[PDB]
Formats: C-alpha cells, structure tokens, sequence
C-alpha cells in the first residue's frame, strides 16, 4: 500500500531518525515514489570503509 | 483447457473463452535500444575496492 | 458471533489497491498514463455504526 504518507511516516521517517545517529555519517537522503518502493541512502564520511 | 463452471447456465467453459493465454515477460518496466534496434542488456557494476 | 463482527469490519472497511491507467503493456497509440485510486476505508463514527 502506498497512501503517499505512511511511506514517509513510520517507515521513512522512523528509519531516517535511526540513521541520523549512525557512526561516521556525513548525511542522508530518501526518495519515495507513491507507486512502488522507497529508498534511503546514507552517505558516510570520506575515508570510512 | 482449464475448465471453469459457468454461473449463468452451469456449462463448462475453457479458460481461453474468457481470457487469452500467452507467454510474455514477467515485467515490462524497461527496454533497451543498442544502436537504434531492439536488444537486451545488463549493467555490471564493479565490486568495491 | 464476534467473528462475524470482525469479518464485517474487515470487508466493509478495506483498502483498495491503486492502479495506473495506460500501464505497460499498452495499446498502440496510447499517449496518456494516469494513476487511479479508490477509497474503501471508513473515516467516521457514524460510518462504523
């Protein structure tokens, strides 16, 4: 189910909140199409393995 | 030749009667044109390091 | 029985699957593709009553 907002809240928002505390995280982003899936990309500091 | 029990006269109707059965693609999301002609392809991404 | 009440709630209050008019595979000459959705979930006390 899409709903266009429940993807954002309790799925993307909740995931991103936990991501915010990730070690050596430079930033994070998320992309969601109401049709299909959702992606959350965490970009880490350069030099991190 | 799969038989369905009709609900109007009680007759047996083949699946072909109400539908067309063929062999196609599981999904039709993407297509490829190599040099202006149809083809298929896969993108290979290098392993880290 | 309580099972009947639960089944009635499940049926009457349901979420309909969205779709897309013009999705692939599509007829030749089609030029417009539009999402389509339907609402089947109750939203008020009177509706549930």
């Amino acid at each position: 189910g899409a709903t266009a907002k429940t993807i954002n809240d309790s799925v993307v928002t909740l995931i991103e909140r936990e991501l915010s505390g990730v070690k050596n995280l430079l930033y994070y982003s998320a992309t969601t199409d109401t049709s299909g899936t959702a992606e959350i990309t965490a970009t880490f500091k350069p030099g991190t393995d | 030749n799969i038989s369905l029990k009709s609900k109007t006269n009680g007759s047996v109707i083949k699946l072909s009667d109400v539908a067309n059965v063929e062999i196609g693609s599981q999904a039709y999301n993407f297509a490829i044109l190599e040099n202006g002609k149809p083809a298929t392809a896969a993108a290979i991404q290098l392993s880290p390091g | 029985s309580i099972s009947d009440v639960n089944n009635a709630i499940r049926e009457n209050n349901v979420e309909i699957a969205p779709g897309r008019l013009g999705d692939l595979p599509a007829e030749k000459g089609q030029l417009i593709t539009i999402p389509l959705s339907a609402q089947g979930q109750l939203s008020s006390l009177e509706q549930f009553k």
